[PDB]
């Protein structure tokens, strides 16, 4: 529930491996480069950034957010973070055919199949799929996500977020 | 493409 603090190191160009987005007058993590300092401190897609070096992010554009990181003084950048405020978890059961009951494309749920476990469990469309049974699927291709779902046993537990 | 799953 509460915000955690993270401390990251810059590279030479002053980067941490992070793209940010403006949403409802907050700032959110949109992309996290592999093997970056951002990645190492556990920042993910959907995390809200409340502060960068004690300075409030409220009302900032993403262009302003990035500028503040690039021009930050010293070797360490501190951020105050709220872990994915929008994330929910849904558990479904595959039926006889081995399906839970939804259509997806580009990591977003686009349709709920009638009277499937996804239907019973109130899975919503226009929602990105973040994790499936522990496995993060952000930045993966649809085929890798469909294969994760295939070799899954019966219980399929996904975390989702509204696309926003 | 899509993936019914």
């Amino acid at each position: 529930m509460d915000p955690r603090e993270v401390i990251l190191c810059k590279d030479q160009d002053g980067k941490i491996g992070l793209r940010l987005k403006s949403i409802d007058n907050g700032i959110f993590v949109q992309l996290v480069q592999a093997n970056s300092p951002a990645s190492l401190v556990g920042l993910r897609f959907g995390d809200q950034v409340l502060q960068i070096n004690g300075e409030n992010c409220a009302g900032w554009s993403s262009d302003k957010a990035h500028k503040v990181l690039k021009q930050a003084f010293g070797e360490k950048i501190t951020m105050t973070i709220r872990d994915r405020p929008f994330e929910r978890t849904i558990t479904m059961h595959k039926d006889s055919t081995g399906h839970v009951g939804f259509i997806f494309k580009n990591g977003k749920i686009t349709s709920i199949v009638k009277d499937s476990s996804a239907a019973r469990n109130g899975l919503l469309t226009e929602h990105n799929i973040c994790e499936i049974n522990g496995q993060n699927v952000i930045g993966l291709k649809d085929s890798q996500i469909a294969d994760i779902l295939s070799t899954s046993g019966t219980v399929v537990t996904i975390t989702i977020m509204p696309a926003f | 493409n899509e993936y019914y799953v």
